[PDB]
């Protein structure tokens, strides 16, 4: 789950 | 903070609450970029991945920048300019992100990067308009950019979302400053  | 700057912060908080209550995956399932062909026509999803945050630091840093740059762009250039910046950055960053790494991602920071790139480049190429990125905040933005590229945080960073984000905001400030 990549944050931005 | 005008109506767009505001509904956005609100929506992000409301969503973050749903993620605490229902869990991250439950909310993702409803709001993530289409992760199955059966979902491709659920159109909210090309945008609503922007609304999801995965940690208190994620939400807080994104909304601080949104409030400030988002809010600047709103008050000086109007609600409509902020709407378009947001829709375009969200959609483009989401697109590049999912291409590089799949659909499981979330966060306003594709949009925040477009606001950084936008507000900076419009200040350099266009003084009069009234929008600038203060030297101190250029530094704080540059560091913020740098941290993601090298992953100096707990969770992994959407790097396509970031480069795609910034590119949009630069393209739009370019096109705008041109006049």
């Amino acid at each position: 789950v990549r944050m931005x | 903070a005008g109506p767009v700057t505001w509904v956005m912060m609100i929506a992000c908080v409301v969503v973050f609450i749903a993620m605490q209550i229902l869990g991250d995956q439950e909310v993702m399932l409803w709001l993530a970029w289409p992760f199955d062909p059966t979902l491709k026509f659920e159109f909210w999803r090309y945008f609503t991945h922007a609304l999801m945050h995965f940690s208190l630091m994620h939400i807080l840093f994104n909304l601080l920048w949104w409030w400030y740059l988002g809010g600047a762009v709103e008050k000086r250039l109007g609600s409509g300019k902020l709407i378009v910046i947001t829709l375009i950055s969200a959609l483009l960053s989401g697109y590049v992100q999912q291409k590089f790494s799949g659909p499981w991602f979330g966060g306003l920071s594709g949009v925040v990067y477009a606001l950084m790139g936008y507000v900076w480049l419009r200040g350099e190429r266009d003084p009069q308009s009234g929008i600038y990125l203060q030297r101190g905040l250029i530094i704080f933005a540059l560091i913020w950019i740098v941290a993601g590229w090298f992953d100096l945080f707990g969770m992994s960073m959407a790097n396509g979302a970031h480069i795609a984000g910034l590119a949009v905001g630069l393209a739009m400030a370019f096109v705008d400053s041109l006049n």
